[PDB]
RNA sequence: UGAAACUCAAAGGAAUUGACGGGGGCCCGCACAAGCGGUGGAGCAUGUGGUUUAAUUCGAAGCAACGCGAAGAACCUUACCAGGCCUUGACAUGCUAGGGAACCCGGGUGAAAGCCUGGGGUGCCCCGCGAGGGGAGCCCUAGCACAGGUGCUGCAUGGCCGUCGUCAGCUCGUGCCGUGAGGUGUUGGGUUAAGUCCCGCAACGAGCGCAACCCCCGCCGUUAGUUGCCAGCGGUUCGGCCGGGCACUCUAACGGGACUGCCCGCGAAAGCGGGAGGAAGGAGGGGACGACGUCUGGUCAGCAUGGCCCUUACGGCCUGGGCGACACACGUGCUACAAUGCCCACUACAAAGCGAUGCCACCCGGCAACGGGGAGCUAAUCGCAAAAAGGUGGGCCCAGUUCGGAUUGGGGUCUGCAACCCGACCCCAUGAAGCCGGAAUCGCUAGUAAUCGCGGAUCAGCCAUGCCGCGGUGAAUACG
């Protein structure tokens, strides 16, 4: 139960509430930043990569 | 105490208003 | 005999499904 | 529970079910997958297969049975105690 | 596992993003997706080229992609059409007006992602694994780097018990941040797994 | 004096590097000691073991699993169960044959999915006063190549993480010692937070670590002066509101500043004790940063991936159920047991963030949740927003209470297709246990512990008492 859900994602659905994030790169369900697209993992990986604009590893 | 909704603390806490916190 | 944990009683398959 | 304001709920074809056997002179035994609905003063007299996961229950209706919905009268997890 | 990314660690300071824009919360995301399906094209289409870095450029409604390949002879193609058939088929997907230039590469042994790939190959193509680190290391000191580190790690000689291999040479300091260490990783797919490739090169301070 | 049967692949000597000692010496860490708050008892929230179940999907396992993956399980999620359904398939590439489409609005059945359906009408280059027939975005029917699998193996793997441990350590090159494993350097005296640094030396250097460069905070400067500020005059419906101004406060970018630099005292030196200047003193406080390695540590369920396995089904769609079960046991928490408190009215003082189917000023209906109207803000401007502990005033009078707020009855509100299983909130009623917790056990050395409130991610709503942050008030103690 992968790639149709993935697929099923995307589908615009019978009710509004039946509608999920999905991570855009790896389809990750959970811990999904509706600012980025992304799920916690992902983020990281762009991240660290430079890939992702101005964003940069905070310390304060 | 926080725990009584039925007073000022117990809404502070659940973080909302009512009769006993009004706003 | 089929998905994953427990397991149905041959090698590698479970009772799922 | 339901804002009043909003519409006493039922799935509008389980209703339809009921009302044609009230006509055409009821009541066969009327199977549904609506835990959701609420009993409604027409179902009195009828009974409902309800849908617990697994079997429909069946659930005869009485005038007092009238405020709930059909998910109340048909439970879906069998205990019978630890031992 | 505990080591910190080279790059993530010295943005801001030794390096620079890959992609320079700004966007509101109200479509940061969509250009992002465009962005990682961009360098997905380009990754795939020019890995012959030995392709190391896919710089992005926005400003509004427009997009100037900057390759950096080591060899620009396959980028271009026969008479600025392969470059063409390609700043085509990004039209396709960006739908935007897209610029892209060529970016000659300095000296393909000091890029960390190239030096990567050529291992990953030649593992990838049954070669000592161990001869083929310390070669890298060699090559990569004379072209006049300061340092030089690259890791192997998988069932190396299709070895069952997985294990780590390395070499390094000058010096690599991950803790100083005004080093400037170029990182780069290649994965190698052979018939019994994969292996992953870590090419460090310092440059050089600031 | 002194065998044999039988049996084993070793039994042994010295020495090396480790690890280990209820061996030694020298050090360090909230390690104990010194203290202050708590856990273990209660009720409840959540995680787990166990049991139960059609299913209660799967993983994490002493420290380093147990409010952990889960930074949002009513449907969705969902990977599980029951049932009803599809079979080149929800999705990718490519090949055929037919319709000849494309796409957008329906209808019958059915819980839906699905099955059966009813319409209209497409370029594209074309021989076109012609009947027209080809070809082509892309749909559909059959038919192949193929897709699909959160099925197994973390003991085949990459990647990333935990952890010993921010501990002071791990090594290399050449030389020298040894038949050799190895040793030397890295040991030794002194010093440091530190293999920090000094002196000594068959060693002399070099690399990974420590420190340093990065970030937040503390003093000062330059640059700026609106949406922020208001020192001193002018108006002023008495609000920096208007004239005006950028001094100040702030905001946010670039610099300065602390160096054991100076004085004394010890000393071979490194440093160490003390003093002065100074906002800050011995690394000023805090963060980011994690050595060679260990644990066949974790994760095939984020992803990647070798191999094994499924093929009208271990794939895919649906409706419903379950993940929320409950004789029980454990963990992490929330709220308390009261007077240094509880309650009502009035009145002060933050910081960091969020916000154009969003934040919602303000007006009205409502005891209220909320509802209706309704300005402003793409936001240093408008809004969330009242901060709460505090301060002032009154009330309670030591009672299972005006302490505590579980449990149950009733009545509503909102989100949402829908709140039976299984949501938050509001009001009337109810008003349990709990009188400070057995053996045991946890945290913290200063703006810390304790106490007080506020924000955000996720998110329709929410079971958040969780988590990541933010500032208010602000101790006790350290002999050793
Ligand atoms: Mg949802
Ligand atoms: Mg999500
Ligand atoms: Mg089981
Ligand atoms: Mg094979
Ligand atoms: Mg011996
Ligand atoms: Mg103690
Ligand atoms: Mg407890
Ligand atoms: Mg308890
Ligand atoms: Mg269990
Ligand atoms: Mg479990
Ligand atoms: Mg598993
Ligand atoms: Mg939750
Ligand atoms: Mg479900
Ligand atoms: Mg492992
Ligand atoms: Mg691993
Ligand atoms: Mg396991
Ligand atoms: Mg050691
Ligand atoms: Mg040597
Ligand atoms: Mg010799
Ligand atoms: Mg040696
Ligand atoms: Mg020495
Ligand atoms: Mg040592
Ligand atoms: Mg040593
Ligand atoms: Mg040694
Ligand atoms: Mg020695
Ligand atoms: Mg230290
Ligand atoms: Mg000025
Ligand atoms: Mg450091
Ligand atoms: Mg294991
Ligand atoms: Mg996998
Ligand atoms: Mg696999
Ligand atoms: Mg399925
Ligand atoms: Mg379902
Ligand atoms: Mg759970
Ligand atoms: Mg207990
Ligand atoms: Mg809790
Ligand atoms: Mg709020
Ligand atoms: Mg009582
Ligand atoms: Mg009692
Ligand atoms: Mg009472
Ligand atoms: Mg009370
Ligand atoms: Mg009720
Ligand atoms: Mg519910
Ligand atoms: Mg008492
Ligand atoms: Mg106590
Ligand atoms: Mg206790
Ligand atoms: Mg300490
Ligand atoms: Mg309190
Ligand atoms: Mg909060
Ligand atoms: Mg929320
Ligand atoms: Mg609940
Ligand atoms: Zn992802």
């Amino acid at each position: 139960a992968r790639k149709a859900l993935i697929e099923k994602a995307k589908r615009t659905p019978k009710f509004k509430v039946r509608a999920y994030t999905r991570c855009v790169r790896c389809g990750r369900a959970r811990s999904v930043y509706r600012f980025f697209g992304l799920c916690r993992i992902c983020l990281r990986e762009l991240a660290h990569k430079g890939q992702l604009p101005g964003v940069r590893k905070a310390s304060w | 105490g926080k725990g009584d909704r039925r007073t000022r603390r117990g809404k502070i806490w659940r973080g909302t208003y009512g009769k006993y916190r009004p706003r | 005999s089929k998905k994953s944990k427990p397991g149905d009683g041959k090698f590698g398959r479970g009772v799922k499904r | 529970p339901r804002s009043l304001k909003k519409g006493v709920f039922v799935d509008d074809h389980l209703l339809e079910k009921v009302l044609e056997l009230n006509a055409k002179g009821e009541k066969r035994l009327i199977k549904t997958w609506s835990r959701r609905s609420t009993i409604v003063p027409e179902m009195v007299g009828h009974t409902i297969a309800v849908y617990n996961g697994k079997q429909h229950v069946p659930v005869y209706i009485t005038e007092n049975m009238v405020g709930h919905k059909l998910g109340e009268f048909a439970p879906t997890r069998t205990y019978r105690g630890h031992g | 596992g505990n080591k910190i990314h080279p790059i993530g660690f010295r943005l801001g300071i030794t390096r620079d993003w890959e992609s320079r824009w700004y966007a509101g919360k109200k479509q940061y995301r969509h250009l992002l997706l465009e962005d990682q399906r961009i360098r997905g094209l380009l990754e795939k289409e020019l890995y012959s080229a030995g392709l190391a870095r896919v710089d992005i450029e926005r400003a509004a409604d427009n997009v100037a992609v900057t390759v950096h390949v080591a060899k620009p002879g396959v980028v271009i193609g026969r008479g600025g059409e392969r470059i063409r058939v390609l700043r085509e088929e990004l039209a396709k997907l960006t739908g935007k007006n897209v610029a892209l230039n060529v970016q000659e590469v300095q000296n393909p042994n000091l890029s960390a992602p190239l030096v990567a790939q050529r291992v990953a190959e030649q593992i990838e193509r049954r070669f000592a694994v161990r001869r083929a680190i310390k070669q890298a290391v060699q090559r990569v000191m004379e072209s006049g780097a300061k340092g030089a580190k690259v890791i192997v790690s998988g069932r190396i000689g299709g070895a069952e018990q997985a294990r780590t291999e390395w070499a390094a040479q000058g010096r690599v300091p991950l803790h100083t941040l005004r080093a400037n260490i170029d990182y780069g990783f290649a994965l190698a797919r052979t018939t019994y797994g994969v292996l992953g490739v870590k090419a460090y090169i310092f440059l050089g301070e600031v």
